[PDB]
C-alpha cells in the first residue's frame, strides 16, 4: 500500500511529516507477513512435535521390545524395527511376518475320548483327512494330540458340532512294556 | 434467463443468472436472502414472479498430467460447473474434458474426487473411470474347514516419520 | 476422521467483479498466493486421513452367502445391496447429522458409497477371518473359533464360549439393540461429530457476514466505493476495506488450521485405533472403551468413524 | 499462458511435474448483457391536463 | 493435563469505558465475537 518498497527511498524523497505514513504502512505490513510466518510455522511445528510424540513410540516400544500390537509398526506380526539416520526425521526398518501360501484343512472344536470335551489349550485341531491333528494359528505341524496339550473341561453335551477322537496318551505304552 | 447477466434494480447491484424457481414470495417483500447474507432470489418487478439469482460459472482451473518424462497428455478439469456452460465426462466436482469414460474399474493412480480417478495406460490416453477400492475376493465361510499357513516370507517394511 | 474441504479463493472474495481492486491487491504482497497454498494443503491432508484411516486392506471383502455366525444376527451391521448400499444402523447416523462469494466447497474422495464398501469388507474380514486379514492373508476361518484366542488373551479360559454357546446370543444380541435405541430417541451420543458441524457451520457463514461490514471504509459494497467517490479518493476507502478483509482471512484459515490440527491429531488415532481394536486384539486396558478388548466393529459416519466395540 | 500443462509448471516454479491435481488458475464469465430490473410505468403526471 | 481457564473480553480491553469506542467496533462486524468464541471453546476443553 505504501509508495514505495525501500525505506530509503521514502525518506529521502517524501517530507519527514509525510514519510511517516508511508512507513508506518510499510512496518504494518511486514509485520503481517511475519505474523503469517510465524502463524503457519507454529501449526507445522505442532504437527512435528505430534509426530516427534509417535516417533519416540516407536523407538522405544518397537525398536526396543516386542509389541504384540496388530498393524501399528508395520503390516503383520511385527518382531524388531531397525532405525536409521535421516534428514530431520528417522528411516525405519520393520521385520514382520508375513505368510506366503495357505492350505485348507478339516478342522474340529473338540474333541470326544470317553464323553468329556477335551479342548486344546494353545491353537485348534486340524486334519489331513486321515488323522486329527493340533497346531497353532500362525504355522501348521503336525503334532500329536496329547493330555498335556489340550485341557478337560465340561462333557460332549453341550458343544454344537463336535468329533470324536482317540487321545495318544504317552503313559499307556511306557506302562505295558 | 439462463445467462451470466448484470441485473440493475434500484437498490441492490450485482451479477448473476436469472432462472426459474419453486419459491412464493409474500405481496409485500421484494428481496430475498440466504442465511450469510446472500442475496439469491428477488422478485420480478414487472411480472408477479419468482426468479432466482444463480452465481455464474465459477470454478478453479485444475489440470490431470502424469509425469514429464512419460508423455505430454493433459486433462481440462472445469471446477463446480457442468458440461453445458463451457472426451465429454462429467464428475460431481465439475466436467472434465480430455479424458475417456471407460467402464472397466482400474487401480486409482491419479485421485480427483468422488470416486473417480484418472490414470495414463496403453493408444495411450488419459481415461476417466470409478476407482476400484480393492481386488474382487470372496472369503468362503465354513465352520469345517479352515486355512493355516504353512510357508513364510520375513519381509522389512520401510517406515518414515519427521 | 475429515472435515468438510472448504477453499476460499481471495480473488472473488474481496475484489469480485472488479478490475481496480486487483491493482491494489496485488500490492499487498503474496498474502492471496499464500493462503490458496494454505487451503490447498488442507485438502490435501483430507484425501490422505481418509485412505490412511479406511483404506488399510489392499483387497474388498464381500458378503457370503451363509449367514449362520454362530447363531448371531449380525443384519444390522451389514449393509442391505437392495437399499445406497446402506445398513439400519447406518441410516441412523446419517439422518442424525445436523456461500458462492468465493467459497469453493470440493467433494471429498470418498462419497458415502466408498465408506460403506470399506465398511463391508472390514466388518466381514473381522467375522469371517478374524484378524489375519490385516496382518496377511485372509484365513477361512469362522466366528465362533476366533473367540477363543480372544479371551485367551486377556487371561479368560476358553471354556467360557463353549459351554455357554446360547448365554451369549442372548446377551449381545439384545446389546445391539440398546445402541439403536439410544441413536433413535436422541443425539447425545453424536455430540463428538456435531461439534465438527458446529465448527464448520459457524465458521463458513461468519466468513460472509464480514463482507457486509464497514471495516474503517465508508461503506461494505466495494462497488459502491467506486461508484460514488473519485479514482484518486476512493483509493483510501478502498484500501481500507481490503486490509480489513485481509485481517478476517488471515483469522479464518489459522481457525481452519488449529481446529483441523486436532482433527489431523484425531485420524492419526482414528487410524492407529481401527489397525489396532478393530484389525487385532490388544490387551491395553480402557482401549476401546470401557471393558476388556474382544473385539471392535466400525461403522460409517459423516465426516467421522463410530466404532462398536464390544467389551467383556 | 500457451496450455494448462504449462500451467503447472510455472506454478510450482519447477520444469519437473509428478503425478497429480493441482490448481492453476480460475475460470471467469464476462457478463455480455446488462439489463435493468425496473417496474413498468406505475402512474403518469398529469400532463395532459 | 489442563491449564488456566483465561476468558479476555474484547469489551471492557478494546473499549473499556468508552462511548465513542463502541461505534466503530461494530463497524468490524462479529470479530469480538469469532475472539470470544475461540476463548469460549478453550474453556469447553479445560473441562473436557
Amino acid at each position: 500500500g505504501a509508495i514505495s518498497s525501500v525505506l530509503n527511498d521514502i525518506l529521502s524523497r517524501l517530507d519527514p511529516p509525510e514519510a511517516e505514513v508511508q512507513i508506518d504502512r510499510l512496518i504494518t505490513g511486514r509485520l503481517q507477513s511475519l505474523q503469517t510466518y510465524v502463524t503457519q510455522q507454529l501449526i507445522r511445528a505442532a504437527e512435528i512435535r505430534a509426530s516427534a510424540n509417535l516417533a519416540a513410540t516407536k523407538m522405544s516400544e518397537c525398536v526396543l521390545g516386542q509389541s504384540k500390537r496388530v498393524d501399528f509398526c508395520g503390516k503383520g506380526y511385527h518382531l524388531m524395527s531397525f532405525p536409521q539416520s535421516a534428514p530431520h526425521g528417522v528411516v525405519f526398518l520393520h521385520v514382520t511376518y508375513v505368510p506366503a501360501q495357505e492350505k485348507n484343512f478339516t478342522t474340529a472344536p473338540a474333541i470326544c475320548h470317553d464323553g468329556k470335551a477335551h479342548f486344546p489349550r494353545e491353537g485348534v485341531f486340524v486334519s489331513n483327512g486321515t488323522h486329527w491333528f493340533v497346531t497353532q494359528r500362525n504355522f501348521y505341524e503336525p503334532q500329536i494330540i496329547t493330555t498335556d496339550n489340550t485341557f478337560v473341561s465340561g462333557n460332549c453335551d453341550v458343544v454344537i458340532g463336535i468329533v470324536n477322537n482317540t487321545v495318544y496318551d504317552p503313559l499307556q505304552p511306557e506302562l505295558d512294556s | 434467463k439462463n445467462k451470466c447477466v448484470n441485473f440493475n434494480f434500484n437498490g441492490l447491484t450485482g451479477t448473476g443468472v436469472l432462472t426459474e424457481s419453486n419459491k412464493k414470495f409474500l405481496p409485500f417483500q421484494q428481496f430475498g436472502r440466504d442465511i450469510a447474507d446472500t442475496t439469491d432470489a428477488v422478485r420480478d418487478p414487472q411480472t408477479l414472479e419468482i426468479l432466482d439469482i444463480t452465481p455464474c460459472s465459477f470454478g478453479g482451473v485444475s489440470v490431470i498430467t502424469p509425469g514429464t518424462n512419460t508423455s505430454n497428455q493433459v486433462a481440462v478439469l472445469y471446477q463446480d460447473v457442468n458440461c453445458t456452460e463451457v472426451n465429454v465426462f462429467q464428475t460431481r466436482a465439475g466436467c472434465l474434458i480430455g479424458a475417456e469414460h471407460v467402464n472397466n474399474s482400474y487401480e486409482c493412480d491419479i485421485p480427483i474426487g468422488a470416486g473417480i480417478c484418472a490414470s495414463y495406460q496403453t493408444s495411450q490416453s488419459i481415461i476417466a473411470y470409478t476407482m476400484s477400492l480393492g481386488a474382487e475376493n470372496s472369503v468362503a465361510y465354513s465352520n469345517n474347514s479352515i486355512a493355516i499357513p504353512t510357508n513364510f516370507t520375513i519381509s522389512v517394511t520401510t517406515e518414515i516419520l519427521p | 476422521v475429515s472435515m468438510t474441504k472448504t477453499s476460499v479463493d481471495c480473488t472473488m472474495y474481496i475484489c469480485g467483479d472488479s478490475t481496480e481492486c486487483s491493482n491494489l491487491l496485488l500490492q499487498y504482497g503474496s498474502f492471496c498466493t499464500q493462503l490458496n497454498r494454505a487451503l490447498t494443503g488442507i485438502a490435501v491432508e483430507q484425501d490422505k486421513n481418509t485412505q490412511e484411516v479406511f483404506a488399510q486392506v489392499k483387497q474388498i471383502y464381500k458378503t457370503p452367502p451363509i449367514k449362520d455366525f454362530g447363531g448371531f444376527n449380525f443384519s444390522q451391521i451389514l449393509p442391505d445391496p437392495s437399499k445406497s448400499k446402506r445398513s439400519f444402523i447406518e441410516d441412523l447416523l446419517f439422518n442424525k447429522v445436523t456461500k458462492f462469494n468465493g467459497l469453493t466447497v470440493l467433494p471429498p474422495l470418498l462419497t458415502d458409497e466408498m465408506i460403506a464398501q470399506y465398511t463391508s469388507a472390514l466388518l466381514a474380514g473381522t467375522i469371517t477371518s478374524g484378524w489375519t486379514f490385516g496382518a496377511g492373508a485372509a484365513l477361512q476361518i469362522p466366528f465362533a473359533m476366533q473367540m477363543a484366542y480372544r479371551f485367551n488373551g486377556i487371561g479368560v479360559t476358553q471354556n467360557v464360549l463353549y459351554e455357554n454357546q446360547k448365554l451369549i446370543a442372548n446377551q449381545f444380541n439384545s446389546a445391539i439393540g440398546k445402541i439403536q435405541d439410544s441413536l433413535s430417541s436422541t443425539a447425545s451420543a453424536l455430540g463428538k461429530l456435531q461439534d465438527v458441524v458446529n465448527q464448520n457451520a459457524q465458521a463458513l457463514n461468519t466468513l460472509v457476514k464480514q463482507l457486509s461490514s464497514n471495516f474503517g471504509a465508508i461503506s461494505s459494497v466495494l462497488n459502491d466505493i467506486l461508484s460514488r467517490l473519485d479514482p484518486p479518493e476512493a483509493e483510501v476507502q478502498i484500501d481500507r476495506l481490503i486490509t480489513g478483509r485481509l485481517q478476517s482471512l488471515q483469522t479464518y484459515v489459522t481457525q481452519q488450521l488449529i481446529r483441523a490440527a486436532e482433527i489431523r491429531a484425531s485420524a492419526n488415532l482414528a487410524a492407529t485405533k481401527m489397525s489396532e481394536c478393530v484389525l487385532g486384539q490388544s490387551k491395553r486396558v480402557d482401549f476401546c472403551g470401557k471393558g476388556y478388548h474382544l473385539m471392535s466393529f466400525p461403522q460409517s459416519a459423516p465426516h467421522g468413524v463410530v466404532f462398536l466395540h464390544v467389551t467383556y | 499462458a500457451l496450455d494448462p500443462l504449462s500451467e503447472t509448471k510455472c506454478t510450482l516454479k519447477s520444469f519437473t511435474v509428478e503425478k497429480g491435481i493441482y490448481q492453476t488458475s480460475n475460470f471467469r464469465v464476462q457478463p455480455t448483457e446488462s439489463i435493468v430490473r425496473f417496474p413498468n410505468i406505475t402512474n403518469l403526471c398529469p400532463f395532459g391536463e
